[PDB]
């Protein structure tokens, strides 16, 4: 619901939603939006839909379908280099979706915008070092850039405090034409736990596990740390509930 | 791109009198996104006020930026001969940014009596090219100074080309250099070339004299 | 503070490729944007293009987009604009101005400027008219002698008394078009001495397209 509420941020200003210990329904979110492009790295998309892992990390931003290739760790495109990076070590699933007309409460930004270049001038006048975004981190040059880039060509500069480093930080702003239907890119970086699986798919429990399915039948019961062989018969409640 | 109205331009302003320049915008612009540029004659424009709020480094406090959203006014506390120049208001709220049409400022400290010099055509100019004739009107203020050429003490048609320099930064005076183009071959009957000058300066127009 | 300088004025045929060069002083480029401004004669300044050397980004005005290629390099320390296919009407003075940023589109400093004229006509060498000092002169108060450059096709010739040593008493008048296509400008100086003057050597003349500097000794007559 927080992802649905409000307006999705730009790729550089992407907000982070983290779910550690809750039942998850990725399929329901996939049903709500129309996903034009689905891809995953280090795991199957079907496996990601139905598996238990220690934690789930979801990043939501407005990304157009046309520049999806640029935002890849393998790609040398500037947007991936200076805006959003996804950790290679954790399995990463990348989903691009277009909001349906029926879906409501999704505010649309005036245009999609990205940081064309992020660089820091060195203390030496003739020396400049480019700054490359580390995994996530919301981008190094995000502070100079406004939430939506004002013009297709923009120049941003700010000066770091000396000692350190007393070096100007320079950023570029670029924009792309807004699509009639808003397009949003989602980056997911779930972390698997060898001994811990706090977040599990909805609904993990099944009818066979439920006593009502096996009522009247000799069955093995493993409920709340008690293991035994017994037959369950429906009867009037007795004892402390 | 915003179309912007501008003040009419040339005005007669005494020194020590406040001067106001109007920069209305037809299309709405940011409340403080306007740059004032002053260019001296034959000089590059220099920023005076940035954002129409604060003077740029090295710019006198007397120049001030006032007004917001649509109309921007530049007011100068004191007026000097150096102050007179062309002023442009640039609105950078909308891109492409649009510079002002510009308003020339004229300061007249006092009326200046014209000094008239006649330059007789040299022999070298006769030997090569058309000798022609040259007349000078140094320190003739205001700009409206009229010189008519006289050939052989007889009325001559005003085909002469005259150039008047802009006011000096400190002198604030105008100098005019009317020149009559005469073919070297056509130098026989005419013996005298003169430039009578009619101006506010001087009691009466004075004819000149060449002979030689 | 970096002083801003621009290439010498040049004359080209219409549609020719012409490059105007603006160089940051000190052999190094500061982290500032470079803007190109075209001013038509007797007209308001018009922004043409914005290039930042450190960013490497290039932007142009809608009126003149794709007809101009602008390249700025920090290592070169020089920002230059190349204009090709420009119409004859496009001729105007060009200025390069420092930019604080997109959030700060105000130019603290401006370049001296380059005048480019696009016409299909042959350039004409300038001819200096004789000083012809006035026969009637003040008796020791001042003496008026002026050498005027004439018959020069390409603006602007620069004329300096004593190679620019004498900046006092000199009056320069802007070139005025005559009936002939060639146009001329006027230079005169006033020297307190009736004869000789402050310096015997004066009227050094340089033509910006010619790039030739000539010094002539001057004697009052």
């Amino acid at each position: 619901s927080p992802l649905l509420s409000g307006t999705p941020p730009q790729v550089y200003n992407f907000k982070r939603l983290v779910f550690t210990n809750c039942n998850y329904n990725l399929t329901k979110l996939l049903s709500l939006f129309s996903v034009n492009d689905f891809t995953c790295s280090q795991i199957s998309p079907a496996a990601i839909a139905s598996n238990c892992y220690s934690s789930l990390i979801l990043d939501y931003f407005s990304y157009p379908l046309s520049m999806k290739s640029d935002l890849s760790v393998s790609s040398a495109g500037p947007i991936s280099q200076f805006n959003y990076k996804q950790s290679f070590s954790n399995p990463t699933c990348l989903i691009l979706a277009t909001v349906p007309h029926n879906l409501t409460t999704i505010t649309k930004p005036l245009k999609y915008s990205y940081i064309n270049k992020c660089s820091r001038l060195l203390s030496d006048d003739r020396t400049e070092v480019p700054q490359l975004v580390n995994a996530n981190q919301y981008s190094p040059c995000v502070s100079i850039v406004p939430s939506t880039v004002w013009e297709d060509g923009d120049y941003y500069r700010k000066q770091l405090s000396p000692l350190e480093g007393g070096g100007w930080l320079v950023a570029s702003g670029s924009t792309v034409a807004m699509t009639e239907q808003l397009q949003m890119g989602f980056g997911i970086t779930v972390q698997y736990g060898t001994d811990t699986n706090s977040v599990c798919p909805k609904l993990e429990f099944a009818n066979d596990t439920k006593i009502a399915s096996q009522l009247g039948n000799c069955v093995e019961y493993s409920l709340y740390g008690v293991s035994g062989r017994g037959v369950f018969q429906n009867c009037t409640a007795v004892g402390v509930r | 791109e915003i179309v912007l109205t501008q003040s009419p331009g040339t005005l007669s302003l005494s020194p020590g009198e406040r001067a106001t320049l109007s920069c209305r915008a037809s299309q709405s612009v940011s409340s403080s996104y306007l740059a004032w540029y002053q260019q001296r004659p034959g000089q590059a424009p220099r920023l005076l006020i940035y954002g129409a709020s604060s003077r740029a480094t090295g710019i006198p406090d007397r120049f001030s930026g006032s007004g917001s959203g649509t109309d921007f006014t530049l007011t100068i506390g004191r007026l000097e001969p150096e102050d007179s120049a062309v002023y442009y208001c640039q609105q950078y709220g909308s891109s492409p940014w649009t510079f002002g049409q510009g308003t020339k400022v004229e300061i007249k400290r006092t009326v200046a009596a014209p000094s008239v010099f006649i330059f007789p055509p040299s022999d070298e100019q006769l030997k090569s090219g058309t000798a022609s004739v040259v007349c000078l009107l140094n320190n003739f203020y205001p700009r409206e100074a009229k010189v008519q050429w006289k050939v052989d003490n007889a009325l001559q048609s005003g085909n002469s080309q005259e150039s008047v320099t802009e006011q000096d930064s400190k002198d604030s005076t105008y100098s005019l250099s009317s020149t009559l183009t005469l073919s070297k071959a056509d130098y026989e009957k005419h013996k005298v070339y003169a430039c009578e000058v009619t101006h506010q300066g001087l009691s009466s127009p004075v004819t000149k004299s060449f002979n030689r | 503070q970096v002083q801003l300088v621009q290439s010498g004025a040049e004359v080209k045929k219409p549609g020719s490729s012409v490059k105007v060069s603006c160089k940051a002083s000190g052999g190094t480029f500061s982290s500032y944007g470079i803007t190109w401004v075209r001013q038509a004669p007797g007209q308001g300044l018009e922004w043409m293009g914005r290039i930042i050397p450190i960013l490497g980004i290039s932007r142009s005005v809608q009126k003149f987009q794709g007809r101009i290629t602008i390249t700025a390099d920090k290592s070169t320390s020089t920002a230059y604009m190349d204009l090709s296919g420009l119409t004859s009407d496009d001729t105007a003075v060009y200025y390069c101005a420092r930019e604080g940023g997109s959030g700060y589109d105000f130019f603290d400093y401006w370049g001296q400027g380059t005048l480019v004229t696009v016409s299909s006509a042959s350039t004409k060498g300038p001819s200096v008219f004789p000083l012809a000092p006035s026969s009637k002169s003040t008796s020791g108060g001042t003496a008026a002698l002026g050498c005027l450059v004439k018959d020069y096709f390409p603006e602007p010739v620069t004329v300096s008394w004593n190679s620019g040593a004498l900046t006092s008493g000199v009056h320069t008048f802007p070139a005025v078009l005559q009936s002939s296509g060639l146009y001329s400008l006027s230079s005169v100086v006033t020297v307190p001495s009736s004869s000789l003057g402050t310096q015997t050597y004066i009227c050094n003349v340089n033509h910006k397209p010619s790039n030739t500097k000539v010094d002539k000794r001057v004697e009052p007559k």
